């Protein structure tokens, strides 16, 4: 009967959403960290070209 | 299952015609366009997203300068000598305060 | 007497609905952001996998 | 058991008969697919959940 009971209803799904977003890609996998490591180790044999001229 | 076996192999057959409907060249250069065009509404859909930090950032820099005008304010009500307006101007700058923080959780 | 203590009350009263109306305003605005990030989240989610025909 | 040899029968002559419509190399690929699109549901089914831990 009230306002106030369906606003944070609301929040609840917003929040349900959020978590169940997340929870999807933590089943999935991740390989983005591995494949970061390789553009991170990239940059550090970019230091040595630039060293040498 | 007797009836299950039956309705498994109705689509597996329909999967075939399918197989068969498939041009290799045609299929494939099809494909590649089908993934560029989900790929740019995705691409603005993160932008839209990228927004949000833009935005969050915005609101905070409002509210914590808000708050220093009731400071100044309140600093030259005690030169006119009323403590009373002091206090309800530092009152006010206080909740500014504590929404600009909340805003730097969220960001 | 008692009017002047009945205006104090009510106008406390008041002063905390305006207060947690202005809460709830505050929610809204970030609450959307969320929403908004869980929606995108999930579609690089179905675009990285999916799965059969 | 007269009722319960002659439902076997007529279970096994149907088998027959829908095993006939089993052409081996399309059904074996059409069974892969069907696992492939229940193990998304259930993958999602596990996400809903591990959300309510969060």
């Amino acid at each position: 009967s009230s306002a106030t009971s369906a606003f944070e209803r609301m929040e609840n799904k917003v929040l349900d959403m959020e978590a169940t977003s997340q929870a999807a890609g933590e089943l999935a996998g991740f390989g983005i960290e591995n494949q970061f490591a390789q553009l991170e180790a990239s940059s550090g044999v970019e230091d040595e070209l630039a060293a040498l001229k | 299952a007797l009836f299950d076996r039956l309705g498994r192999v109705v689509r597996a057959n329909l999967n075939d015609l399918v197989s068969k409907a498939e041009d290799p060249e045609k299929v494939l250069e099809q494909a590649v366009i089908d993934m560029q065009e989900d790929l740019v509404q995705l691409r603005q859909a993160v932008a839209r997203t990228i927004a949000e930090e833009k935005r969050t950032e915005q609101r905070l820099n409002q509210d914590t300068q808000e708050a220093k005008k009731w400071e100044d304010r309140a600093k030259l009500a005690l030169t006119n000598g009323e403590e009373n307006l002091a206090r309800e101007a530092l009152a006010r700058k206080k909740s500014l305060t504590d929404t600009a923080a909340a805003y730097q959780t969220q960001l | 007497a008692q009017q002047r203590t009945m205006s104090e009350n009510l106008r406390r009263n008041l002063a905390a609905l305006e207060a947690k109306i202005s809460e709830a305003k505050t929610k809204k605005n970030m609450l959307q952001a969320r929403a908004k990030a869980a929606k995108a989240n999930a579609e690089l989610q179905q675009t990285l996998g999916g799965l059969g025909t």
